[PDB]
């Protein structure tokens, strides 16, 4: 039995072995007794207003948009305390940690932002807080791991498997399941077994609050979309979840093409990859013919989870939420493009969100839209990426 | 076939309790893993629990892990672990034999066609470690629709309500992992218990049968063998040979 | 004549040579209209607000004071839009080229944080932005260059002299005498000839304002002490300038004193340098004994203009305000000291700041006091800096 | 001591104008520059403008800024300035001699008293490049008390108010940067008029003085020959004596 609904039509549940079911159970009925507990919300609250800057600016972008029936609004995300939307969540799940008396926060992390996010929320609040990274992904994100150690976090590179994010998420679980008692684990999506998906959703869903408060004050009307990219799909349900049943916003979401669809080489496992079961759920993923997981690629390692949230794939299958893709290189021009012409450095994630917003405009440029780009972070991070690739092609 | 329902009550004649030896199809290739298998019977092992590579093993441990690495590098893949089981059986006609598998592997070509294929090569029972009893509906289903057994964890900690699920639902055996627990499942009549993890001597297997389990299952021990010795297969076979006679005497009465 | 006081007491002026003149003036009088206009204000504002992200947080620190009479709040222009506080500034600046027909921002940078502060406000403006910065800063901030470039700034590398700071703004300078009629020049700091020392307080008084209001929701009286660190005088004035008539508070500003005040490799002209004109001012300046103007040296290299703003050397005079120095040893201390027990990282200009209270509490644990820093900025760009430094000596 | 006035009642008397060139005291060295300053007198210099290295000459071009870090490089301070101008006076007894400056080095060791040791070396003028005109008042006074002559900038769109400023505190000439305002600081009684900034041939000195300038003042082109031949001492002060030459020729009447 549990409290609430562990699918989205035939998509998510808990398909954990049976040692951790107590350990998601129990983190229900305390997300349960948390949402209807009004000290819960206004802690909760405290954090984001005066610890993490909440509410984030909602800014127009008339620089780009000019000459056309676009108007553009960024979702400042990127002003967040940690330059992503990552901490919103986090302190929401450090306090869930708290609530049930647990003293110790264990997370996994591939490109290290969620390392990061789960690193500065258990310093906050006092926590132990031990992360699991691939050996690999240790290796090629030396500036976020140095963030983790300097905030009081154990990282512990791990060998198994292919050295990267499945393995890492592995390890995790595998900890968790002998330490429950005293130990949370922070899972940096909104994705893997129920509860998780329900619980990072509602510790996001601030950003289409705020989103909707913002645009009608500013247009005095709703969004006709709102456009956020997808990797695991914790910013873009965020942002999304508030405006589900207002059924006139279209919810885009922008999944990584990567060299492109057609390549085989990109993370779009909710347009083209297939059902399976693994993460805990049951949901879309990039796999073998015969059952085997395999990786996403995208020039954003943020992206790189292979599967994708379960009530994105329920979100599309009826058709509420449409997703599309980027790839790499208009990415790329995004990020140049919003650098150019706004001063705003943005993550290559959210670069796709605002590629596709972009081809959006250009595509039909006297349709009149009113559009919101998820700005989920900032993009500081990416600026060697990009540098990088802008050389090796002249420039 | 009632392979298990077969096993026990010849063991019970003999009050003797079942040695289960566990691994990966496929460690190190096929043609050593055959022999490996057909050495753990040779010496005595009651019945078969037996891996199918998966890319990412959640609920195993480094030595199986690192089984499951040794059979990619061979470019095992379920396929051939299905050609496999099927020459076992072909050879091996009363000895159960039981799958550990993951979700997706059984998910992937659909639920049903994964049953029909195990009932084909004559498999018994399928373990899917991370189906949890109370999502195991169109798993359990398909797996008895195909004369499967399917097989669930009873954890230490189990409540109640988690005894009678086990106990209703499961067949074969019981997977009871390392008194209380024991008498229960016998109370509300579940297939008998095999304990698992950790048993590595013949002390362990003679406790376990003394507490009322029908048996237990050994893993790790028994590819560790396999990864010290991979230079050597003629002293892997005998090492094995050695460990399997001694852990299945333990068992006798 | 001018319509505003140049001077501070003895300090400030307008030392520069005659053709500059008519562009101070023209400046000035754009400026005091602007100040005038509510018109102006209000774009000023809505900048602030939908853009730049203001207000901005003030967090309590409590896993630091722990154990003390102290309470400490962090102003966190870490949060604003840019990572630090001279975006405030650079988008009132901005605004007054507009103002004043201008199209085109000059800015000088030494280590790159205002170069980047003041072509992002020139690409959301729409102005044609040349940053001039020192060959050898040039060669250590390529990260910073970067972001100028992508904002579609011309970055110039300055040869001549020292190749540094100094010869940033004096190339700088040069370009506005013949450019002024369609040029602005975009100073970086509260200081410099009139009126920049004023503007740049009065397009940075919100830190305190916001400060005042703040604090006095969250306690019901103003703070004990506000610290800020001053390289140049811009944070410092902006926390400072709102309070100064609050007697009460005390205002605490901290220089670099980088290996320590006596082994001379300091930037504390304020209180270890002597008066000089330079800079188109009259203040503390880091000179040689015959006069001829040197460095100031920091673990910190936005700290190290080798003067200071003329009204902090005024406040210092009559007793308003103290100046204090704290080593580059006690700024990694406070740097690490934040991470750990707050998850934030702190700029290294910023952590000469905190280490100061930091000291305010130790020395005097049972000493009841109510302290805001000012956290300027933060320190993502600090992070290789200070590993190498932990690196070097073992860790 | 009233050099400038002197100079140009009897440049006046002959129908002629002034030729004052600009160099750096102490480029590229001491005992160099000393040769070089004889020279430009020799070959017919009315006056001359003298540079003291300073770290940060912002009103300076690129080849004056080079020619400050020619001085620096030899170890020129303004106290070695000092000597070499009371040596350069004690040589040549009439000649006007201005600084141009900047104001910390006058503000360095007290206002007063750098106009004293002007006053103590024979100095005539001071040119403090970096303080205007509005804020000149405690260095043109200190100037006074001394002997010395302040000289301001008159840019070339100055309104009247500053003409007017510029006319009555100025002393010695009045600093014109490259005919309308020649006529209106005549009629302010102004400081006769030396015209500056990019006079580099013997037909910019004829047309500076034929608008009505008293003279010219060169520098770049001074230094370039400088610069230019900082290998060839001895052929460095033949270029210097030729153009000094030619440039002074072009002032006579
Ligand atoms: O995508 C995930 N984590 C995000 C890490 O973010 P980053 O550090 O930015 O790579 C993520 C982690 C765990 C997971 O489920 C389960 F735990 F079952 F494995 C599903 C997704
Ligand atoms: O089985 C476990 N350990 C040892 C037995 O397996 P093996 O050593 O491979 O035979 C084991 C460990 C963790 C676990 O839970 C989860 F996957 F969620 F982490 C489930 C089983
Ligand atoms: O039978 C297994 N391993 C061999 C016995 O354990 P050990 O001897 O410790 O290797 C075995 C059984 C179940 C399992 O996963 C889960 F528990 F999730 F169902 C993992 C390993
Ligand atoms: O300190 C200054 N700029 C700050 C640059 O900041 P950063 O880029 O962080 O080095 C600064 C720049 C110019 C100045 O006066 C004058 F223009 F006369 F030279 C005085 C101070
Ligand atoms: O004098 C100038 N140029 C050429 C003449 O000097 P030099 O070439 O050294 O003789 C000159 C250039 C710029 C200037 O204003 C300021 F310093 F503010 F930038 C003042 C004078
Ligand atoms: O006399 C000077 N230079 C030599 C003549 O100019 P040029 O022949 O172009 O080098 C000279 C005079 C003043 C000056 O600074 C300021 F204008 F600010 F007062 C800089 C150079
Ligand atoms: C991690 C991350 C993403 C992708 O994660 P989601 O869970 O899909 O939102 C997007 N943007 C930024 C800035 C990130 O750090
Ligand atoms: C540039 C800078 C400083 C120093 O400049 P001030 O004008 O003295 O405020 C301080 N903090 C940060 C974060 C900076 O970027
Ligand atoms: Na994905
Ligand atoms: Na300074």
């Amino acid at each position: 039995t549990t409290l609430l609904n562990p699918y989205f039509g035939e998509f998510g549940g808990m398909y954990v072995p049976q040692i951790l079911m107590p350990a998601l159970n129990q983190l229900e009925e305390a997300f349960v007794s948390a949402q209807k507990d009004p000290e819960f919300q206004a802690q909760f609250a405290d954090l984001l207003k005066n610890y993490a800057g909440r509410p984030t600016a909602l800014t127009k972008c008339q620089n780009i948009t000019a000459g056309t029936r676009t108007t553009l609004y960024l979702k400042r995300e990127d002003l967040l305390h940690g330059g992503a939307h990552k901490t919103n969540q986090v302190l929401g799940q450090a306090l869930l940690a708290k609530r049930m008396g647990k003293s110790e926060i264990i997370a996994e992390t591939g490109a290290g932002q969620h390392g990061v996010a789960s690193a500065l929320a258990s310093a906050l609040l006092g926590l132990k807080c031990r992360i699991y990274m691939g050996a690999k992904d240790v290796e090629r994100q030396s500036p976020n791991v140095f963030r983790m150690r300097l905030m009081g976090a154990e990282v512990i590179p791990v060998h198994s498997g292919s050295a990267t994010l499945k393995d890492a998420c592995n390890e995790a679980l595998r900890d968790w399941s002998g330490s429950y008692e005293t130990a949370h684990y922070m899972l940096g999506t909104a994705a893997g077994p129920h509860p998780y998906p329900t619980i990072v959703r509602e510790f996001q869903r601030m950003i289409g609050e705020e989103t909707k408060a913002q645009i009608l004050d500013k247009e005095g009307r709703l969004p006709d979309a709102v456009i956020a990219c997808v990797g695991g799909g914790s910013n873009a349900i965020g942002m999304f979840a508030d405006f589900i049943n207002d059924t006139s916003v279209g919810l885009i979401g922008v999944e990584p093409g990567g060299h492109g669809i057609e390549t085989g080489e990109h993370g779009a496992p909710l347009k083209h990859g297939r059902v399976g079961i693994y993460f805990g759920m049951k949901a879309p993923m990039m796999q073998t013919a015969d059952g085997q997981i395999e990786e996403s690629y995208s020039i954003s390692a943020g992206l790189d989870f292979p599967s994708v949230g379960p009530q994105h794939a329920y979100l599309n299958s009826i058709g509420r939420a449409d997703y599309v893709s980027i790839t790499d290189d208009e990415a790329l021009e995004a990020f140049k493009t919003l650098c150019r012409h706004e001063g705003i450095i943005p993550a290559l994630e959210s670069s796709h969100a605002l590629a596709h917003a972009l081809k959006m405009m250009r595509e039909q440029p006297e349709k009149e839209q009113l559009l919101v780009v998820n700005l989920s972070g900032r993009g500081d991070k990416d600026i060697f990426t990009v540098h990088d690739i802008l050389k090796a092609r002249g420039e | 076939m009632e392979r298990y329902e077969n096993l026990f009550a010849q063991l019970n004649d003999r009050r003797e309790g079942a040695f289960v030896p566990f691994v990966t199809l496929g460690d190190p290739g096929i043609e050593q893993s055959l022999k490996i298998i057909d050495t753990l019977i040779d010496a005595g092992a009651d019945a078969l629990e037996l891996g199918v590579p998966f890319s990412d093993p959640l609920a195993d441990g480094p030595t199986i892990q690192n089984a499951n690495l040794r059979a990619f590098a061979a470019g095992v893949t379920p396929a051939q672990c299905f050609e496999m089981l099927a020459l076992i059986r072909e050879k091996h006609p009363t000895i159960p034999i039981g799958l550990l598998m993951y979700a997706n592997l059984v998910f992937n070509n659909g639920i049903d066609a994964f049953y029909a294929r195990c009932e084909q090569v004559g498999v018994d029972s399928v373990l899917v470690a991370d189906v949890p009893v109370e999502e195991s509906a169109p798993f359990r289903q398909a797996a008895l629709r195909h004369n499967i057994a399917p097989i669930f964890i009873c954890p230490p900690n189990a409540d109640d309500d988690l005894l009678r699920q086990v106990a209703s639902y499961g067949r074969g055996y019981t997977y009871l992992l390392s008194h209380h627990l024991i008498e229960k499942l016998k109370e509300y009549h579940a297939a008998p218990a095999l304990q698992g993890f950790g048993i590595s001597s013949p002390e362990q297997v003679s406790a376990a049968v003394r507490a009322g389990a029908a048996g237990a299952i050994s893993g790790s021990a028994i590819v560790k063998i396999i990864e010290k010795n991979l230079a050597s297969p003629k002293q892997m076979l005998a090492e094995l040979r050695s460990f399997v006679s001694a852990m299945k005497a333990a068992s006798r009465a």
